[PDB]
């Protein structure tokens, strides 16, 4: 282990060594803590209804049937995890993540759980 | 730091009233009562009453009512005290006393951490032993007390024109500032102080504390 | 045969802990009008079906005398206290010289006055103009000056009138605890308040707990369901008070003869103050009585129960306050707004040894009150028309013990409780507060 | 059912029949309550994230794979279901359950997980 | 898609097409979001939790062993999901409601999961 | 001629600071997560009843 | 104090009036301020 963020600097593949560490931690003036304390389990439960949404809700990883575009940064798979960290592989797809999400949200769980309502009907 | 300042002694004649006052600081003083007790040499120290700051409740001893008034202003944190009908018996040291253990939450009376300079007075059960105990420095002095009705026992030191001082509470602990060669002990109603490698300021008297009842003493000297 | 660990979610395990507990009343509370009485409006409604569970085989340890529901009550009800008299009217201006005389009677002299006819200079809606208006006061909240009087309060604290349309009588409250804790309740027939209980039940909210304050007498108290119980932190320490709890309620009448007048003179320019106008009828005092039959009864209940901690055959004397503050030595209270302080020598004037009519007794009222030793905070309670009277429910006693006794192996016993937490012990008692910690781990032989 | 709590007192593995009950509960002098009912749901969320961090996410029951080391005192299976409330349970392992969270947290799903990432690569 | 609440008025077999799109978005004066933002995740969990206790954790759709009761509107498969709105189907069900919930919560992963239980000893 | 405020025997008084405006400001009211607002589009709804 | 002038006072002994605890009677009380702290007028 490396503490939170650890392998902040590292490949993402060695990035992927250190998932769970940084998942664990995350009158006036004593207001000050409460209004943000209420973001923090706000940003918290943001991040879990989008984890619940997609084909997730299982925390940590999990695959999904979405093909990835040549557009969003052509790459190959050596050239990603064992050549690129986080911070640096975020900063390109940041552009196409808006749309990532909407492909994962609609086209997937709405479309794939329904698959098992015409079998449930 | 907890400090109680009293007031000088004085010397009166029998059939007048006598009046002392005693400032308490370095702490909240609406958290605990004060406590009044009065020393006569070789003679069992006597409880006369307690007051707490907060609405001036007080509980005398039934030797004092009638006689004894206590009151206090909570805006300097002065405690004051008076007693009538002055007779040779009233004659003693009479010191103004804090429990150690005194918070917001609660409190206990009777480990007296605290006391007064003391102010020396003239007009005109708990069996201790031994009475006396001669012994050299580098020995070790047993003192013993028996009880009959249990609970945190306290031991205390005094020195030749001092107040006493605090050294053990509830039986077995040791207060601030007491080293290791003082130790307590018990088995059944009987309570036993040891003092190990005597030194020149060990030297007094001390006395043994079941909440208002004290000892009859024991002088360790050199 | 190899163990291997598996996660529980939802067992039952809790702790002993401390939370922040909110309100509950019944929805008769709010629907009377009330205008205002104390901060209950914003108080949740109470569970109209009562949830309980009784814990079988459960022996949990309660601690009265280190309960912290006590400490929270008590600050709950300071801030309130506060928050119900910040938007009300401020009296800066009526520390005036006041001009007093004797009241209209006819006096042999023994009477002492005790009531004041007040003239002195006000302040009118307007700032140029004078106001030459008189009052009436009690000899407990003015004090004369080297006849000329003055206010008691005036080198203590400033001063706030309370206000007219706010209520000081008692409204039942239930103390709850929010999601993730539980109230533990003794259900024992005779739990002495510390220690180990056998039978133990969870509630989500407590018992209507009506928060009177007095001193002395348990006022409005309420019952115990056997032997009348006694508790104490230290009983062989004197210092400590000690708490008593009837089975039987005594039934005492608490009455107001002085039928009186408001006079609503105006400070202005939106500020009026509400002073006491000339009484009309008789010149009487303030007093209580105490069923003889009922009184006698009870001590005598109790001090059979005394002999239980003192030994079997001893000597027990009742006496009277031993001094203080007129609100502790008085038995100190509320009733339809005015604040007694009664005169309890004849409760406390008994000696037991070897184990028809009403007992009265003389009741001083004052309208400039400190209570809790609040400091920068006077309030004035306003006059109330018409002859008040209510009946209540002698229930405890707060008790003291006399120290440096030694030989005569008696005890003597005085009425104390200065200290308002000891009020709010009477209720709690029975309930303190957990933490539910349902994530607990336990091995069997299960593997993936 | 014996409502809240309701087997208490009862065996740990009759305990266990009594799990969902549990978990089903779980201006000034206004503000008591809303201090109090935000860490209510920070009480709750610290118990869920570490619920999904270790090999469980779904609540109530799982298993997981780390062998229960004897100095962890050394029971048996027949002497703990049906000899043993959790209370007191609770207080012998209350020693050891800080250094068991850390076991379950870091070398489970952050190893185990990470088996599938190597199949994913 | 139609947006959030866009088959409302579709049947419930129709609604289904649409069920993540309502999942996703669900000094004083600045008090007065916070007193409501914080209902609105207590509202969220409250759900969740339900949502969690029955055979379900698993957001969206998921299988229970309960059998439909005839006397709560006994309706054909094909005059549900065909014939009726969720609105116009909750008004009828709203008696029951209560009833099926605690049919969920306790007689299912109650005794559903007790059976590992009884596997695990 | 003598006179006074007229809010005497009424009530005090503040006087309104000369840095605020009580001019209107459009104001969009919203519900928080977990409720909807509902509107109606109809060419003539006379306030009461359903809404097509 | 004793002083050649190039003191320039800086400390002043100023007394005034003053509201006591009750509202009829003045208070001709004395204190002292820093020149700093007062000004003069006219
Ligand atoms: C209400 O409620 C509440 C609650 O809920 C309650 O409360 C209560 O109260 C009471 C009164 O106050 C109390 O009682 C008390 O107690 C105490 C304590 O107890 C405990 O302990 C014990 C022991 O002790 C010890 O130890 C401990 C530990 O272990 C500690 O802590 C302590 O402190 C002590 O210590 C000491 O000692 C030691 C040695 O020993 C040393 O080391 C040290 O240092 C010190 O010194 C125990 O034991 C107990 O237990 C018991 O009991 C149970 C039941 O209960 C059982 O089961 C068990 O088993 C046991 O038993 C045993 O023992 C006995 C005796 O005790 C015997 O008999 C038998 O057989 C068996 O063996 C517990 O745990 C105590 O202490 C006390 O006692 C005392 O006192 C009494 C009176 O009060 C008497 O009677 C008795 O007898 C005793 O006395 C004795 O002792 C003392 C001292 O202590 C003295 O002073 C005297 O004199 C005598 O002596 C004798 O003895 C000895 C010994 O043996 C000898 O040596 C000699 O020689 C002689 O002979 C009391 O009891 C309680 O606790 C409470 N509880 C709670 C929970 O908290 C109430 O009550 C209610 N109320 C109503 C009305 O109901
Ligand atoms: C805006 O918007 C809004 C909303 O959005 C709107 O609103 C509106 O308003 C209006 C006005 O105001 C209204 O109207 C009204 O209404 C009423 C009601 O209605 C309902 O109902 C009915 C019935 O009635 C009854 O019943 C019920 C239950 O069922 C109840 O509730 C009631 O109250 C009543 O009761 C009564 O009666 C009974 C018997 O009957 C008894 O038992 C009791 O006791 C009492 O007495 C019904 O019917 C209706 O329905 C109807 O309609 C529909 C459509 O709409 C249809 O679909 C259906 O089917 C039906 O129809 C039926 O009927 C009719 C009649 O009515 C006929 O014709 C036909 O054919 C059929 O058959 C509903 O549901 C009412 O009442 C009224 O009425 C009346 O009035 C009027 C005027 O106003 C007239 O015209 C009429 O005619 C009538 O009259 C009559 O009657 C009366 C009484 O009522 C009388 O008085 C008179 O005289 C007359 O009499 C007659 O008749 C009778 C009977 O038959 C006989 O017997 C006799 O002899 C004679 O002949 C009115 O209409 C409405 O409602 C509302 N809506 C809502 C939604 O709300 C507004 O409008 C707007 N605006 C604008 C501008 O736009
Ligand atoms: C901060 O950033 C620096 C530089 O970017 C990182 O340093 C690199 O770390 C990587 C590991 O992630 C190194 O890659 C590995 O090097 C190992 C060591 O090389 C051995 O052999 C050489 C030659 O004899 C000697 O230096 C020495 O004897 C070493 O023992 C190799 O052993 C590795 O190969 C093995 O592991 C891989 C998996 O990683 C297997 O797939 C292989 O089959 C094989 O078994 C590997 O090559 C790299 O060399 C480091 N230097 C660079 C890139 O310049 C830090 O790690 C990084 N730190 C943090 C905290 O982020
Ligand atoms: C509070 O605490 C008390 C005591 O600690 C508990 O009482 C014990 O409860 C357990 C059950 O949890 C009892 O154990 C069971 O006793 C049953 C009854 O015994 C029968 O037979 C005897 C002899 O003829 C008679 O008393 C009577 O006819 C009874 O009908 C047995 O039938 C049980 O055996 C069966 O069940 C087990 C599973 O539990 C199976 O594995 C067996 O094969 C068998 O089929 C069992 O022995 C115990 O006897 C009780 N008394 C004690 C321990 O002294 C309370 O239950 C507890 N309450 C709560 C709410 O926690
Ligand atoms: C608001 O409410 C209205 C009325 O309630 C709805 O309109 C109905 O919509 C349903 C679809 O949900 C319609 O049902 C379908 O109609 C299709 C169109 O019919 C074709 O053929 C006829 C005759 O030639 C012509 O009108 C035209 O050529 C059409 O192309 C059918 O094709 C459908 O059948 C097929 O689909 C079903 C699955 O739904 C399969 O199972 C079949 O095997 C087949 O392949 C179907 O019948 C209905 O007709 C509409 N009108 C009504 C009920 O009156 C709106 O949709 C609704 N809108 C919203 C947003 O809720
Ligand atoms: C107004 O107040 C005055 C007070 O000055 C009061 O006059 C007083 O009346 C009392 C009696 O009511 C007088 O006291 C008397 O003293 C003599 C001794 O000097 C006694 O002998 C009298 O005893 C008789 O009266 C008692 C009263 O009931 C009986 O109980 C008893 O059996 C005897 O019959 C009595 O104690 C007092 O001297 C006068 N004082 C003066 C200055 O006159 C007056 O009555 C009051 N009037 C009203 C209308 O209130
Ligand atoms: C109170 O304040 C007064 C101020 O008026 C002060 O009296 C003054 O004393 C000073 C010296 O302390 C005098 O200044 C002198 O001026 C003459 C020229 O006129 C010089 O020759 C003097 O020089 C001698 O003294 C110096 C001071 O130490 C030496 O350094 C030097 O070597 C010379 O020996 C000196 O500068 C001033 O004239 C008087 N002023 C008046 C009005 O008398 C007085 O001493 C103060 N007293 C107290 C108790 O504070
Ligand atoms: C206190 O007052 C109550 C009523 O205000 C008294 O109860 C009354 O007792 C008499 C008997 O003397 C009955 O005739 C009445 O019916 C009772 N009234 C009620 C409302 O029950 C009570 O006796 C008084 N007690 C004391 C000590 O003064
Ligand atoms: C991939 O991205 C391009 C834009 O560069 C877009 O035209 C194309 O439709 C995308 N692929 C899919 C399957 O949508
Ligand atoms: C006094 O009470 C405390 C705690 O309440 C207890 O520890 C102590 O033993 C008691 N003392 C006596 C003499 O019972
Ligand atoms: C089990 O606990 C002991 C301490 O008693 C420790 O030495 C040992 O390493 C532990 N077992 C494992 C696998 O860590
Ligand atoms: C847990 O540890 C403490 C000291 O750290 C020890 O006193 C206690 O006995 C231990 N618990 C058990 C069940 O052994
Ligand atoms: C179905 O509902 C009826 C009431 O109409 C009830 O009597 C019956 O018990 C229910 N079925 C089951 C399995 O509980």
């Amino acid at each position: 282990f490396l503490g939170f963020l650890g392998a902040a600097g590292s490949t993402m593949g060695a990035a992927s060594m250190t998932l769970t560490v940084q998942a664990r931690n995350l009158t006036v003036w004593g207001i000050k803590q409460l209004q943000a304390r209420v973001l923090a389990v706000e940003r918290y439960l943001r991040d879990q209804q989008l984890l619940g949404i997609w084909g997730c809700s299982g925390k940590l990883i999990c695959c999904t049937n979405v093909p990835w575009n040549s557009s969003w940064s052509n790459r190959n798979l050596s050239e990603i995890w064992d050549n690129m960290t986080w911070l640096q592989w975020d900063k390109e797809i940041s552009n196409y993540t808006q749309i990532i999400y909407g492909l994962l949200e609609e086209s997937q769980n709405q479309q794939e759980k329904n698959e098992q309502d015409l079998l449930a009907l | 730091q907890v400090r109680l300042s009293q007031s000088g002694g004085q010397m009166k004649k029998p059939g007048e009233s006598m009046r002392l006052s005693c400032r308490a600081s370095g702490y909240e003083f609406l958290n605990c009562p004060i406590n009044w007790i009065r020393l006569a040499p070789g003679r069992r120290p006597e409880w006369m009453g307690w007051l707490k700051p907060r609405g001036g409740a007080v509980n005398y001893a039934r030797k004092f009512q009638g006689r004894v008034t206590m009151t206090r202003d909570v805006y300097s944190d002065t405690a004051f005290l008076e007693l009538r009908s002055l007779t040779s018996d009233d004659t003693a040291v009479y010191f103004c006393t804090r429990g150690k253990y005194c918070t917001a939450r609660d409190y206990y009376n009777w480990d007296f951490e605290h006391w007064g300079r003391g102010a020396p007075v003239t007009v005109s059960v708990l069996t201790q032993s031994p009475a006396t105990l001669s012994l050299s420095p580098g020995e070790t002095a047993i003192i013993s007390c028996r009880t009959s009705q249990s609970g945190s026992l306290a031991w205390y030191q005094q020195r030749p024109g001092q107040a006493p001082r605090l050294v053990i509470y509830s039986g077995s602990t040791r207060a601030a500032g007491i080293p290791d060669r003082f130790s307590g002990s018990r088995w059944g109603a009987d309570y036993n102080l040891s003092i190990s490698n005597l030194e020149s300021g060990d030297f007094g008297v001390y006395y043994c504390q079941q909440y208002e009842f004290f000892g009859q003493g024991t002088k360790v000297q050199v | 045969e190899n163990l291997w660990v598996t996660v529980y979610y939802g067992v039952p395990v809790w702790k002993d802990a401390e939370t922040t507990l909110f309100c509950a009343s019944d929805a008769k509370a709010y629907e009377t009008e009330k205008h205002n009485v104390w901060a209950t409006h914003a108080c949740v409604p109470t569970d109209p079906n009562p949830q309980e569970i009784h814990l079988e085989n459960v022996t949990e340890e309660f601690n009265m005398w280190k309960n912290n529901m006590v400490e929270q009550m008590h600050t709950d009800i300071i801030s309130l206290w506060d928050q119900s008299l910040k938007p009300c009217v401020k009296l800066t201006p009526l520390c005036v010289t006041l001009q007093c005389t004797n009241v209209t009677n006819n006096i042999t002299d023994d009477m002492r006055g005790e009531l004041k006819n007040c003239s002195f200079n006000m302040t009118t809606e307007l700032r140029d103009k004078k106001q030459k208006v008189y009052s009436l006061f009690y000899r407990l909240d003015v004090v004369q000056i080297n006849k000329e009087y003055r206010l008691i309060n005036c080198n203590t604290s400033a001063i706030t009138q309370a206000c007219p349309k706010v209520s000081f009588e008692p409204i039942p409250i239930h103390y709850c605890a929010p999601a993730g804790f539980a109230i533990l309740k003794c259900k024992d027939k005779k739990f002495n308040g510390t220690g180990p209980c056998p039978s133990v039940s969870t509630v989500q909210c407590t018992h209507g707990i009506k928060p009177v304050v007095s001193t002395q007498l348990l006022l409005n108290g309420s019952l115990a369901e056997e032997e009348v119980m006694i508790r104490s932190e230290n009983i062989t320490n004197n210092a400590k008070n000690i708490l008593v709890q009837f089975n039987t309620p005594v039934q005492i009448n608490c009455t107001r003869p002085n039928n009186n007048t408001r006079k609503s003179i105006r400070i202005g320019p939106g500020q009026a103050f509400y002073a006491t106008g000339d009484i009309i009828g008789d010149i009487r005092q303030a007093h209580c009585n105490v069923s003889k039959a009922t009184w006698n009864e009870t001590l005598g209940k109790v001090v059979k129960q005394l002999r239980k901690h003192f030994g079997n055959n001893t000597i027990i004397r009742f006496a009277n306050s031993s001094g203080g503050d007129l609100e502790v030595t008085t038995h100190s209270f509320n009733c339809g707004g005015e604040f007694f302080y009664c005169n309890t020598s004849g409760l406390f004037n008994s000696t037991w040894i070897s184990n028809n009519d009403s007992i009265t007794l003389p009741c001083r009222i004052k309208q400039i009150i400190n209570m809790w030793q609040r400091i920068g905070q006077a309030m004035y309670a306003p006059p109330i028309q018409g002859v008040i009277r209510c009946v209540s429910n002698i229930t405890g006693l707060i008790l003291t013990r006399d120290g440096g006794a030694n030989n005569t192996s008696t005890e003597t016993f005085r009425p104390g409780g200065g200290d308002m937490r000891d009020n709010w012990r009477s209720e709690l008692y029975k309930y303190k507060v957990v933490k539910i910690e349902p994530l607990g781990v336990a091995p069997t032989r299960c593997k993936r």
